[PDB]
RNA sequence: AAAGACCAAGGGUUCCUGCGCAACGUUAAUCGACGCAGGGUUAGUCGGUUCCUAAGGCGAGGCUGAAAAGCGUAGUCGAUGGGAAACAGGUUAAUAUUCCUGUACUUCUGGUUACUGCGAUGGAGGGACGGAGAAGGCUAGGCCAGCUUGGCGUUGGUUGUCCAAGUUUAAGGUGGUAGGCUGAAAUCUUAGGUAAAUCCGGGGUUUCAAGGCCGAGAGCUGAUGACGAGUCGUCUUUUAGAUGACGAAGUGGUUGAUGCCAUGCUUCCAAGAAAAGCUUCUAAGCUUCAGGUAACCAGGAACCGUACCCCAAACCGACACAGGUGGUCGGGUAGAGAAUACCAAGGCGCUUGAGAGAACUCGGGUGAAGGAACUAGGCAAAAUGGCACCGUAACUUCGGGAGAAGGUGCGCCGGCUAGGGUGAAGGAUUUACUCCGUAAGCUCUGGCUGGUCGAAGAUACCAGGCCGCUGCGACUGUUUAUUAAAAACACAGCACUCUGCAAACACGAAAGUGGACGUAUAGGGUGUGACGCCUGCCCGGUGCCGGAAGGUUAAUUGAUGGG
């Protein structure tokens, strides 16, 4: 990440029940990112957005799921989630 | 070094297998080995082209020096191993260079015997020199046809040719088929018989044997049907019905197949 | 009792993919047929 | 030795939670691999990717081919193989060698310092390997004892030689052991390793013999840690899910792998991948440089998979189908055992039940007297069955036949008695992961006697029926997937014949390829079919081989004649 491409790897943090635990319990913070978004370009972005320090981001590629409802199976889209732990004092 | 096996099982009777103490019991010498990869005896186009191939023991190629043509260095023959790849033992040459090379090994030669090639070698049963330097009279093996091609003619297991008239540029050999051949005298030979000459006296004394050398089962034609082969069919067993041919309808006893015009000049008399 | 059809998704797709059909001109001949009857699948 | 737990393939959300029951589920369903919604898969070390190659593919030019194309060189792909490194504990409804805690390891990048000849597409070494067998050394695991905690038994006895549970702890580091391999060093020189080499190979001297490489495992550390029945918080909350601190013992002996040393050792013949990473040597180049080496500091290790099923209801079989599906682990008692029986850890009772207790069918138990009279045929059944010991015929190719046949003993409890192993002591080498040895204790194998119970002691499960004559095939093997397993096919052995290498022969309009990186003791085809004794007569027919005097005979040529 050198330009623009910061605002573009972030799409938005994870609501689940796990990640709210996780916030809580660790300092892990659960987002939405690009398909495209390796563990370096969300490191960076997580700093430069949110003025905070990442000590490790770890990803998964999350399958859509497919749902094969009226008059076809349908498929919803593959999605990445980052699992970003800061420092503790730091809650994002 | 004949020996044969006593009866202990059905399959061990009739083995007669030879047992050479002097071969070497350690590895082959590895800078002179390389792959060779298995064919069922089958074509480029995936044919098989050639019956009875297949299923027999993982070899290394020993890349054996067929043209002698370290010419006046000596050589020290220092070991004579198995080789899975022909009948004939080889024996490692150590040359005076320490170059180290594999020869189809002589009748009598063992380790620590010097062996030497080129025009002034001395007339013993290891040397190698151009036809036209051996008397006439010698026994020879390993004899070139074309110079700088390498040992072709006489080079399995007991192998012997005979050097019976030398004319101009020619030499005549007799061939262990019989057959009388010319021979360039500029071409290389080795003196002396080929070693493991008591190769022939083994016996096989199973199936499986065979079936370890690479050699799959001959089916016999007359034990098929029409449709596979000219002898197969009939009620009840049945002889050929018909003169022998080949699977492909060519006769097989008799009914000479040789038509090489251009080499005929080199058969003085023909004999197989 | 073993029947005719033992799947493996890289034999599958080295004899009846894409690549193998556009390997060969018979192959591209499957795809130009496929093509022109409007097949939503291509290949396997 | 799975109907348990996994890895792979295959599948793809079936995983977990809330709501739900129309259809799906061979019945009902509140339940579900079913419907709706949400959640869930976290890696420098696992597996890929990346590096390297096998078979094989494709294949610039090229060669070949009416075209389409075929083959193939340089190359480039292609794992089922080779190539860096992670373990224990904790934790979720659902992930964990991935998150957290703790302790490691590998490999890169940047910078600073100090020293310095670095550099491959090449040379050398290394990597790097078969079958079988053996006798060791370990370890996991098992058992016993001791210790800790708890208990004192609805019915005789049970404060004891009683009962129950627990008694755990990895990678890594250190160590260089059992054991395996190999002589080492200096110097001089050199037809070799396509060129060069200081490396390798060869040759000649001198010295010393002990230097080097590999290597399970032990001990110590890792570990004052973690874990640990439970105790005290008891919010609760009934079924005791959680809730957060503490937490005892945690030691010896023996047995012991199919796991490791071991890619070792011995032996055999059928003679046992490749390439790279890696070490080292130089060439072109580069010469204050670059690069290399070592130390320190700083930082990094990207991308993809990860849920779940996986002898299965989720894979292949149209099914929630008695079938098929590669690999790994595999405890106790008995047992030779991965057989078998009963159990453990775990997992299940197989998605219609309830009765009744006819014929008949299926699958079994017992059976008077007889005992193959059945039947095409002892089909089926019944029987035999273990170990030790005694004993064992014709015939034989001397190996066999043979477990021939047949017979005796066998449980339990005592008395006496012979040896294995391990093993504190002690001694030695009181050098050290050393050797000898060792009482007790554990453990294994016997011998001789006596008693005793039952109808019966190889008591269950498990576990040969045997003999005689004869046909066929010598034998082990193979075969009609799905009515034929045989006397059929193969086979070792035998013989005939072809083939002189650009081999015969085969596949290919061809190039080329197999035969074969083989060379007549070889290769092909044909027949016969171990072995023993043998294999007789016929060359008229047909084929094949050899010969060429004569006859006949193609295309071709075109004398001559007739138009
Ligand atoms: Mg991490
Ligand atoms: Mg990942
Ligand atoms: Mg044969
Ligand atoms: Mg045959
Ligand atoms: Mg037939
Ligand atoms: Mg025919
Ligand atoms: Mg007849
Ligand atoms: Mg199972
Ligand atoms: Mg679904
Ligand atoms: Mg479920
Ligand atoms: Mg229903
Ligand atoms: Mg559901
Ligand atoms: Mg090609
Ligand atoms: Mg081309
Ligand atoms: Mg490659
Ligand atoms: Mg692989
Ligand atoms: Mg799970
Ligand atoms: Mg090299
Ligand atoms: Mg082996
Ligand atoms: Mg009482
Ligand atoms: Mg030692
Ligand atoms: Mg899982
Ligand atoms: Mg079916
Ligand atoms: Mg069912
Ligand atoms: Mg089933
Ligand atoms: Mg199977
Ligand atoms: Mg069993
Ligand atoms: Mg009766
Ligand atoms: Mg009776
Ligand atoms: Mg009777
Ligand atoms: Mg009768
Ligand atoms: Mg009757
Ligand atoms: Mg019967
Ligand atoms: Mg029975
Ligand atoms: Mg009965
Ligand atoms: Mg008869
Ligand atoms: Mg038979
Ligand atoms: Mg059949
Ligand atoms: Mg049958
Ligand atoms: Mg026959």
């Amino acid at each position: 990440m050198n330009q623009e491409r910061v605002f573009k790897v972030l799409l938005g943090p994870h609501i689940s029940e796990k990640a709210t635990g996780l916030a809580d319990g660790k300092s892990q913070f659960v987002f939405k990112v690009a398909t495209d978004a390796t563990k370096l370009e969300i490191k960076k972005a997580v700093e430069s957005l949110f003025s905070v320090k990442v000590q490790r981001v770890t990803t998964l590629n999350v399958k859509g799921k497919t749902k094969r409802t009226a008059r076809g199976l349908g498929k919803r889209n593959d999605w990445k989630k980052a699992y970003i732990a800061l420092q503790p004092g730091q809650d994002l | 070094a004949i020996v044969k096996c006593k009866p202990t099982s059905a399959g061990r009777r009739f083995v007669v297998k030879v047992v050479n103490q002097e071969l070497h019991k350690g590895a082959p010498y590895a800078p002179l080995l390389e792959k060779k990869s298995k064919s069922g005896g089958r074509n480029n186009n995936g044919r098989i082209t050639t019956r009875h191939i297949g299923g027999g023991h993982k070899q290394h190629y020993r890349l054996v020096d067929f043209r002698r043509n370290k010419d006046g260095i000596p050589a020290i023959v220092e070991r004579v191993e198995y080789d899975p790849n022909r009948t004939a033992h080889i024996a490692l040459l150590k040359y005076a260079d320490g170059e180290r090379r594999y020869i189809i090994a002589p009748k009598g030669v063992a380790a620590g015997d010097q062996l030497i090639s080129g025009i002034g070698a001395p007339i013993k049963a290891g040397n190698s020199m151009p036809l036209r330097n051996i008397p006439v009279g010698s026994t020879v093996h390993g004899i070139e046809l074309k110079p700088g091609k390498g040992a072709q003619i006489a080079r399995s297991a007991g192998a012997s040719a005979q050097l019976v008239a030398r004319e101009g540029a020619y030499v005549t050999l007799r061939l262990r088929s019989g057959e009388m051949r010319k021979v360039l005298a500029e071409c290389r030979a080795t003196l002396g018989e080929v070693s493991n000459s008591e190769h022939s006296l083994r016996s096989l004394g199973k199936a499986g044997a065979t079936r370890w050398r690479g050699v799959r089962p001959t089916v016999r034609g007359v034990a098929m049907n029409p449709v596979d082969h000219p002898h197969g069919g009939g009620e009840g067993r049945t002889s050929a019905g018909r003169h022998p041919v080949s699977p492909w309808g060519l006769q097989t006893k008799g009914k000479k197949t040789r038509s090489n015009k251009r080499t005929d000049n080199m058969i003085v008399r023909r004999r197989k | 009792m073993k029947r005719t059809f033992q799947p493996s998704t890289l034999k599958r797709a080295r004899v009846h993919g894409f690549r193998a059909r556009m390997a060969t001109k018979n192959g591209r001949q499957v795809l130009s047929r496929r093509r022109a009857k409007g097949r939503k699948r291509l290949t396997v």
